[PDB]
Formats: C-alpha cells, structure tokens, sequence
C-alpha cells in the first residue's frame, strides 16, 4: 500500500486516458457527420468503439485486480478472460483492416472506391468482429485453455495468436511495405518535379516517420507481449513481466487514438470538443 | 392527420434515400475532370479522342471500369473567377495548354496566369491540375525554323538547360525538348510556390499523335487519388 | 471627331453628378440613430434540423411561401426538395446537367428551377398527376452560366447569367420577353421585392443594379462596393437590400436613397461573403461567409450579433423562410443546417 | 464607384523611359492584388505584371521581365509602373486592373474587354 | 470600335436615366428601416426567442 500506490495511479491514469480518447472519438463521430460519411473512417470508428469496449470491461478489472493482488468475481473470471481476448483480437483485427483498406486505397484507388463501398466496409467490420467472436467466446465455452490463474494451452494459444495477431500483423507489415514501395515512388515523382522547378529525400523521411509512428509503436507493444504469450504454455518468463507486457499492449490502445485521428478533420473535431 | 399522410411521405423519403445511397457508389466511383484552356489550345482534339464517341459541353467515357466526366467550358465567357469555384469537388483540372500558341498574342503567358490563379485559388487549392502541353507537333517546327521562339516571351529560356529527366524520341531535336521542358518547369515553377501538399501538378505532352490520350489521363488520375489519400492519411 | 473620349468624359461627369447628389442627400447616416434602437445581443442559434442526404456540395437553395419545403441542388446532377419540418426528402430530381449553380422555389409551390454552367434553366413541376417528376420546361437562350434565378410567379421567372444579360423567361412560351442588359460583370445573384414589381441583381462589377420587370429598364444602380457581389437579398420592407461581396463587407443599399446605408465589415473577417438573407423583420442579417461559418449581423447596430458553428467547408447557399421561421444554411459539405 | 485613373502615356522613343501612375479610388487599395495588363492593337490582352497586397510577391511577364517595375503605395493608394528600354512591340493600350478577391494570390483579370475593375487604359505609343 | 461606342452610349443613357430620379434623404431611409424593424420585431421568430411548442423545429 506504499509502493503499489504509484503503479495504481499510473494504471488509473492510463485507463482514464483510454476512456477519454475513445469517448472523444465516439462523440466526434456521432455528432459530426463529416467523419462517419467516408468509407475509410468506418474501420477507424470500429477501432475506436473496440477501444472503448476494452476500456470498460477489460483494463479496469485487470487494474482493480493488480492494485490489491486479489481478484473479485471468481465465477466471472472465465467470461472476463473471454472479454479480454475478444477486445484485444478485435483491436488487432481493426488495425489490420485499416492497414489493408489503406493499402487498397493507395495501390488501386479507383477499384477501392468502386468496390469498398460503405456496405463493403460494413462487411469487413462484421467479418473482423465475427472472427473475434469465434476466436474468443467459442473457446472459453469449451475450455480450450489449460484465483483463476492465467494459463492457456500449448495448442490453442499459438493458433489464437496466429489467427488473431500473427496473420493480422503480417498483413499489416506487407501492406505497409507495399504502401512504402508506392509512397516512395510518389515521393520520387514529386521530387522529379520539385527539384526540376528550382533548377531529394527531404520529403521521403516524413512518410517513413509516419509509417514508424503508426506501425512500430504497434509492433513494439503487442508483439513483445505475444512473443511471450505464445511461449508461456510451452514452458521463459515470470509473473512480474507478463502482466506489464500485456499492459504495454493495452497502452498501445491508449496511443491508438493519436495514431488514426492525427488528420486535420479529426484534429478540429477534437479541438472543438 | 398525424400519420395518415406522413407515413406515405416517410416511405417516399426512404425510397429517395435508397436511390441516393445507390447513386452514391456510381458518383464517388466517378472521377470528374475539369477541362479548360486559354483559347483554341487544342482542347477540341482532346475531347474528340475520348472513347471514339445544346452544343458540346460535357462528354463522358470509361476506362478500366472507371467512368470519368470531362466537362468542357468552350462556351462560357472569358471570366473564370466565378464558375470555376464550382469545380472544388472535381478530382482534377485538366489544363490543355497549347505550347505553340505563344505566337498568336502571347497566349502562353495567359495560360501561365490562368494556371497560377487556379493554383492559388482558395477553393482549387485541394484540386490537382493535369497539365496538358497540347500542340507539340506545331511547336517543334516553330522552334526549329525560327518562326516562333520562346525567348521572345521568356528571358529565362536563355538561362535554362534540359534537366536529367528528358524524354527523347526518334526524329526530335534537343532544342525542341529543351523548350518543352522549359515550358513544363515554368508551369512547375508555380506548382512549388505554395507547396501546401494538398494538390500537385502533372505535366504531359500530347497532340503529337492521335493515339489514346485517355491512358495518360487514367494513369494520371490514379496517382492523383493516390497522393490525395496519402495526404489524407499523412503518409506523404 | 473625338467621340469616344468625350463620351467617356460625359459618363465620368454624370457619375460624379450621381455621387455628389447622393452626398447631397447623405446629410446623416443610419449610425446616427444608434442611441435610439437597442441591440439584440449574442443570440445562440442551434441547429434544429440537419439535411444529411446530399452527395455533392449544396450550391444553391430557396425556400417556399409555405415555409415548409426547401430546394437544394448539388454538383452530382441532383436536386433534392426536403420537408424541413420532418427532415424528409419529398422530391429528388436528377438534373440533366451535373454542375448547377441556381435554385428557385415558386411562390405557389409548384415549379422548381435549376441550372448552372449548362447555359439552360430546367423548370420542373411537382404537383403533376403523372406521378414522377420530369422536365417541364427548358430555357436555352443564355451564353453564360446561370448563377442565380428567382421565380416571380407560376408564369415568369427572372434568371441571372454569365454574359451580363438577366432574362425574364416565361414558362408558357419559353422565350425571353425582356432582357436586362447594362451590367459590366457577370451577374452572381438576384433577389425579388415582396411586391414583385421590381427586382435587384448583384453582379461582379461591384455595382448592384435594380431593374423593373414590367418595362425591363435599369431603375437604379449602386457602385458603392469593392468586389464581386456574390449574393443579394431584398429587405422585407421592399425599400432596401443587402449585398454580400468578396471584400468581406456586407453593404446595405436603399432604393429611394440610391446609396449605401451601412457596411457590416469587421477586421476579424478576411474572407468574402457567399450568401446574404434578411430575417422576417430584416433587423437580423444571415451572412454566409467563406470562413466556414455563418454570421448573424444586426442591420441597425452594424455589428455581428453572433457566429454559428457547424459547417467545416464554405457555406454557399442560405435561405430564410417567408415568415422568418428557420434559416437554412447549406455549405460545400453536403450539409444543410436548419437554424432557428 | 471602383474607379482607376491611369495618368501618363504618350509618344515614346524606342529605348526610353516611361512612368504610369494608376490612382485607384473606391476601395481599400492596401488589400487587393493590382495588376497591369497590356493589349496590342489587333490582338488580345496580354498580362504584363502584378503585385501582392503589400509588395512581396512581385511578378512580371516574360516580355517585360527585368525592364518594367511595378510598385504599390498604400499611403496614397497608387500603383506606379516604370517602363525602361522600350521596344516597338511594347506599344499597346495599358489597363491597371484589380482582381476582386482580397487576401489572396489568384487573379482572373487576364480576360478580354468589358472587365469589372479595369480603367480605359493609356495608349502607350512607341515612336520611330 | 463601334461596339465600344454603342456600349458607351448605353452607359451614358443609363446614367441620364439615373440622374432624373427622386432621391429621398438617407435619414428618412434609416427611419423607414427602423420603423419596419420595430413594426415586425415582436413578430419575428428569429429576432425574439420562440418557444419550443410554437416552433415546428424543436
Ligand atoms: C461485447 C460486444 C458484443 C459489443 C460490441 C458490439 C460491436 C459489434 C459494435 C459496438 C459499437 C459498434 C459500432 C458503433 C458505430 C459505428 C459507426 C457506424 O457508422 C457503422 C457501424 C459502427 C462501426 C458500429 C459497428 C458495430 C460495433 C463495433
Ligand atoms: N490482451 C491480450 C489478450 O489476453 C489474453 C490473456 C489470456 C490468459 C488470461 C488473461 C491474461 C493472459 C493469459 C492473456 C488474458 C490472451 C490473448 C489476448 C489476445 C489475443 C490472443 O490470441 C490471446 O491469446
């Protein structure tokens, strides 16, 4: 009650920041229709509502369990773990669908606007959410994992991390490395006109910096957690590092509203409210 | 009374909403293209070679399942300060400029001023300009035979050299390419004056042959929407 | 011998005569009664209804006499007629031309006008027993874009143009009975007086011209502006009218005074006015600027009573009902904020 | 009334010097992008030069770049244009026009006659 | 040059027509303005706050 109060305050500030940011995004979307009208922002608001749902029934309970060491709702621990898995895989699938939508809008923008209609965006969001459901709520009803100590099975945890993070993170990486192969071409075509009008890589670093702030900060809070989550049932790690490495991924949820709302429209919608 | 006629009105409104949400797909998938010029700048040869198919105001076509909309303004008056403000939802302003019409009048400087006004426009600031250096065949013989020279209306042409991104063709003179690229960079000199990132210029050299000029517009609008989405997502 | 220069000199002398005659009757100003009339204050207007169904930018709008249905056209070839009471799209006419700039609701509520860079005015009928709406009349006599148009009645409609020739078309014959020639710059907007006997038109020549529809001549001219008069609006009394231009100054002129009354300018405004409309009493003035915000100004205190939130793009069209019930502002974001 | 009186002009020897003074009354001269445009007898109008609201972004046409000099004075609301090293092609009717949009950098005054804000112009004639 | 002559003729004719008009004082113009305002002030729904019951938009 003397040293744990510091991390208690830190985690309370973290969950309050998640709640504030996600409620701000939701209020900017439900009130200002200049954001929920474009197809590319449907996945953004899906990520935002998943980030709100992970801040109401996932991180507050983990924090209230970690501050005192005990854990209430003994019978509800299974459904709580199911909610954590669901929210995390939904956030990862929303990140992946945003990445693939941006890749489709950068590679083939005409086919993107012709095929990825708002109905197609709804289809993609529903597919992601149903995948989250079948990967979280289905295994817990059959007890596919093996106080309610946190310990999954060696056969199910790896498959859940593959179909939940590894395949989505691989799609994200390949899309952002194919976007960069197109963004760099666009930067070179811009330079071929800029340097010719005044007759290099000065602008080629801004795209690298934005790809960094949108992808590396995601793969440095979830992947360092998953590399231990997949090896935990196979063994490695201890109880003092895994519980903070998962909080790193949950703070990636705090940093997400700054990632996909840094645009001018979202900035004005946040400044006005 | 309260719902005897309001229910039919709500049903009609729902039908209209369905029609509008069905039209939204074919509208947003349609990329309009504003086509204008300083005068007799070869825009007729551009609109004539469009899919090989009350005067001549707007012609539509479709390539790679992408229907475009090319609106010609070859009938409005010379004052463009008002109706051009309507072209802020357009995806690209195809500027068909005759690089050889500088002899007859100095129409090249008028086209330069029109491009500058389109660039520095408060509403066209987010709209790219597909620069079309039309009438290229009539420019080569002009700059070669001395009938029409760039230096009469441009002093910087004497202090300009061909950059490293030249595109030579069989049967072309290096002086012709030098003048063409000088006109391109003079058009590009205004494209980098503001540099707001919301829109960029795209020079092209057409009217030399009667080939498919719609490919140079499709592959251009492709990169246009690419860079638009990049600036929107801040990946540019 | 020397006719052009002497004619220009005579025109300049007559302009100076008009100027110092206006100054002779300018022994006072509207600000000389600022101590008699009380201001309105910072009245907060909230968006009651929002017509979020448009696809392209809402360029032009016009209310009706019933103050219930409102028209609004966009560049996607669509023109939607909404019921502002229940937020219901009563009509949706796909216009034959995509780019359109004008809108006009008939005072009887039957005819609806559109038009734009297509040089034609498409009059549609709503109360037809045939069911769906079709093109009732096409007017093709202009060599310039149709910036604005206004219906006098179910028979005639006066339309601006881009070639300085406002035309009074008749729906029965589809031919210009008169023509309001005399403008220098393309006419950007026009408004009708309550008595409908005379109408004003604001052009880009910084000189709003007031004509009459019975004889077709130029009754009055006002050159007190500094830029293109983007919009005009007759006062509900029929003796004055406000003009919103690109110079960020809304100028109030009077027909009988033949001069300007007030300049609703402000140092915190660098963008030009796009739309202007008076209230029912005319004391309030809704001005849609280019700063993505609509300003309620006072016609007497000569100060901005308030600024409205909402639109993020340029507010192009603005319309106040005939009874001044609810002002509707349509911007370039396909939104129609119906204030109150 | 937006009036622009351009004093100056007359007969000029080839290679001399000339000064036109455009006094613009009826608006706030310190807020618009004024511009001089020439029109040759028998040909259309030619954009000569323009100046910013304060005098920063000064630009000329390729025919007068380096010879002409445009300067705006807000204390007197005047536009001074100096021609140096006259040529037999520079003879034309000069108009001191104003483009309507303020606080901006765009202007659409390169159009033909019957312009909104454009004086009668001066017939700058180059002698022999 | 005949077109410019005709345009100047129409302009000077319009100026002559503008000269011989009856111009009232601007004081009476502002008086009529404020009179119409005070006559339609209490009836304007935009000027005075309209209650939600009597307003068909709230
Ligand atoms: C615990 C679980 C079951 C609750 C969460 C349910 C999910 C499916 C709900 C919660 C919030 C919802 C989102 C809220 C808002 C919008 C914006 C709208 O324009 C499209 C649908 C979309 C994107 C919704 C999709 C479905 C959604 C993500
Ligand atoms: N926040 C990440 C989420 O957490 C759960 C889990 C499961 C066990 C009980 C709780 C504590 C430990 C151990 C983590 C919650 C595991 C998991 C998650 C997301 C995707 C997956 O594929 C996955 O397996």
């Amino acid at each position: 009650f003397s040293v744990r109060i510091l991390t208690a305050c830190f985690l309370s500030l973290l969950i309050l920041s998640t709640l504030l940011g996600n409620t701000l995004v939701c209020a900017a979307v439900i009130r200002f229709r200049h954001l929920r009208s474009k197809v590319t922002n449907f996945f953004v608001i899906s990520l935002a509502v998943s980030d709100l749902l992970v801040a109401v029934l996932v991180m507050p309970w983990k924090a209230v369990a970690e501050i005192a060491g005990f854990w209430p709702f003994g019978s509800f621990c299974n459904i709580w773990v199911a909610f954590d898995i669901m929210c995390s895989t939904a956030s990862i699938l929303n990140l992946c669908v945003i990445s693939v939508d941006r890749y489709w809008a950068i590679s083939s923008p005409f086919r993107y606007e012709r095929k990825m209609t708002p109905k197609a965006a709804f289809i993609l969001i529903s597919v992601a959410w149903t995948l989250s459901v079948l990967i979280s709520f289905i295994p817990v009803q059959l007890s596919w994992h093996k106080n309610c100590d946190s310990s999954l099975s060696r056969t199910y945890a790896i498959s859940s991390s593959v179909i939940s993070f590894y395949i989505p993170v691989a799609i994200m990486i390949v899309t952002y490395t194919r976007i960069y192969r197109i963004a760099q071409k666009q930067i070179r075509r811009i330079a071929a006109l800029e340097r010719a009008a005044v007759h290099s890589f000065k602008r080629e670093t801004k795209v690298l910096k934005t790809l960094s702030v949108i992808m590396g900060v995601f793969v440095c809070c979830w992947l360092p957690f998953f590399i231990l989550n997949c090896i935990l049932p196979f063994c490695c790690i201890d109880s003092n590092t895994f519980d903070v490495f998962v909080w790193f991924g949950w703070a990636n949820s705090s940093l997400n509203p700054i990632i996909y709302a840094f645009n001018a429209d979202f900035r004005k919608a946040f400044s006005t409210l | 009374d309260q719902r005897n006629e309001e229910k039919a009105q709500r049903e009609a409104n729902k039908k209209i909403e369905k029609q509008l949400q069905k039209d939204k797909q074919v509208y947003r998938a349609t990329h309009r293209l504003l086509l204008l010029g300083a005068g007799e700048s070869g825009k007729s040869t551009i609109v004539k070679q469009m899919r090989i198919l009350t005067g001549i105001f707007e012609t539509k076509f479709q390539v790679d399942k992408v229907n475009f909309h090319m609106f010609d303004v070859g009938a409005q008056r010379d004052e463009r300060r008002k109706w051009i403000q309507c072209f802020n939802d357009v995806t690209a302003i195809i500027f068909v400029v005759a690089s050889s019409s500088y002899n007859m009048t100095n129409r090249l400087q008028e086209a330069l001023n029109l491009f500058k006004s389109i660039w520095n426009n408060r509403w066209l600031r987010t709209i790219s300009v597909i620069l079309f250096l039309n009438k290229q065949d009539l420019l080569a013989e002009k700059v070669l035979a001395g009938k029409s020279k760039i230096e009469d209306y441009f002093p910087e042409f004497a202090r300009y050299t061909t950059p490293e991104d030249a595109t030579p063709e069989p049967g072309e003179d290096p002086r012709v390419t030098r003048a063409k690229y000088f006109i391109r960079d003079e058009f590009l000199r205004i494209s980098t004056a503001s540099g707001d990132g919301r829109h960029y210029c795209y020079p092209h050299f057409t009217c030399s042959v009667d080939t498919e000029n719609i490919r140079r517009v499709f592959n251009d609008c492709r990169d246009i929407i690419q860079r638009m989405h990049l600036r929107q997502y801040e990946l540019l | 011998g020397s006719e052009l220069d002497q004619l220009r000199q005579e025109a300049e002398q007559l302009k100076n005569q008009i100027r110092d005659a206006r100054k002779a009757c300018a022994d006072a100003t509207l600000s000389q009664i600022t101590n008699n009339i009380d201001p309105v204050g910072r009245i907060q207007m909230r968006t009651r209804r929002t017509l979020r169904g448009h696809l392209a930018k809402i360029y032009a709008m016009h209310w009706g006499t019933d103050s219930r249905l409102l028209v609004s056209a966009s560049q996607d070839g669509k023109l939607i007629i909404w019921d502002s009471y229940t937020t219901n799209k009563v009509h949706a006419i796909p216009l034959r031309s995509s780019w359109v700039m004008t809108c006009a609701y008939a005072p009887s509520g039957n005819y609806v006008a559109c038009g734009g860079l297509d040089n034609i005015c498409s009059i549609y009928n709503l109360k037809t027993r045939e069911g769906n709406v079709r093109v009732s009349r096409e007017l093709a006599g202009h060599t310039g874009y149709l910036s604005c148009c206004r219906f006098l009645d179910d028979n005639q409609i006066v339309t601006s143009s881009g070639d300085t020739t406002c035309a009074l078309w008749d729906i029965e014959t589809g031919q210009q009975t008169t023509t309001f020639t005399g403008h220098t710059g393309d006419v950007m907007s026009l408004s009708l007086a309550p008595d409908t006997r005379l109408f004003v038109s604001g052009a880009c020549d910084a000189s709003a011209k007031l004509w009459d529809v019975r004889e077709g001549m130029c009754r009055q001219t006002f050159t007190g502006h500094e830029s293109d008069i983007n919009a005009i609006c007759f006062f509900p009394n029929g003796n004055a009218f406000a003009t919103g231009s690109d110079d960020a100054t809304c100028r109030l002129f009077d027909l009988r005074a033949d001069q300007e009354l007030m300049t609703y300018s402000h140092d915190n405004i660098i963008c030009g006015i796009t739309s202007v409309s008076f209230s029912k009493s005319g004391r309030l003035l809704l001005a849609g600027y280019d700063d993505f915000n609509c300003n309620v100004w006072d016609a007497l205190k000569a100060d901005r009573a308030g600024v409205l939130a909402g639109h993020d793009n340029r507010v192009s069209c603005l319309g106040v009902t005939d009874d001044g019930m609810a002002v509707a502002t349509g911007s370039w974001d396909s939104f129609l904020k119906i204030w109150n | 009334q937006v009036q622009l009186q351009e004093s100056g002009g007359g007969l000029v020897q080839p290679g001399g010097s000339l000064r036109l003074s455009c006094a613009a009354s009826g608006f706030t001269f310190s807020n618009y992008k004024m511009n001089w445009v020439r029109q040759a007898p028998g040909k259309g109008l030619e954009w000569v030069s323009d100046i910013s609201q304060s005098g920063a972004s000064i630009s000329y046409t390729g025919s007068v770049k380096g010879r002409f000099t445009i300067s705006r004075d807000n204390a007197k609301n005047t536009l001074y244009l100096q021609m140096n090293s006259l040529k037999p092609e520079d003879t034309a009717v000069y108009y001191c026009a104003r483009c309507p949009a303020p606080f901006t950098r765009d202007c659409f005054d390169v159009t033909s006659t019957t312009y909104a804000y454009r004086g009668q112009g001066t017939q700058v004639t180059v002698s022999s | 040059n005949t077109a410019s002559i005709a345009q100047a003729r129409k302009l000077v004719e319009q100026l002559k027509m503008e000269a011989n008009i009856d111009r009232i004082k601007v004081s009476k113009a502002a008086a009529d303005l404020m009179a119409y305002c005070e006559a339609h002030a209490k009836e304007d729904p935009l000027l005075t706050p309209v209650p939600a019951s009597e307003n068909p938009f709230r």
